[PDB]
């Protein structure tokens, strides 16, 4: 029911991405199933995902592109 | 030394106290894994 409520949640904030949020969240748990077999405690697994996320959000803000682009808009048509 | 003083009767309370301790320690074993920062959550 967590991913069921997560897919219903994604519509509330952004409104799009319900397909990508479920696949990523299911894969984070899938690969973590072999990490607990290593005896690694989840707090080490959770910290490893959070420290990598803090650097991931900052990396996305560095690689973003401005909406200016060329003279004309050429954005909102491609956004849809 | 034997055969004198008194002899214990109705020894079932001795087993009842053991059955109460064993059943109480079994409950304390499930919550024991949640102790400390390395503890885990329990979903019910
Ligand atoms: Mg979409």
């Amino acid at each position: 029911k967590i991913l069921v409520e997560l897919a219903q949640q994604q519509d509330r904030e952004i409104g799009d991405g319900t397909t990508s949020v479920v696949i990523i969240a299911s894969e984070l748990l899938k690969r973590a199933n072999e990490l607990v077999k290593n005896k690694i405690h989840p707090t080490t697994i959770i910290t490893g995902f959070r420290v990598a996320l803090r650097e991931a959000i900052r990396f996305i803000n560095e690689v973003l592109s401005t909406s200016v682009d060329t003279l004309g808009k050429e954005t909102l048509i491609n956004i849809a | 030394v034997p055969s004198n003083a008194t002899f214990k009767n109705k020894e079932k309370p001795q087993e009842v106290r053991k059955a109460n301790i064993i059943a109480a320690r079994s409950v304390a074993d499930a919550i024991r894994t949640s102790l400390g920062p390395k503890g885990m959550d329990k979903m019910i």
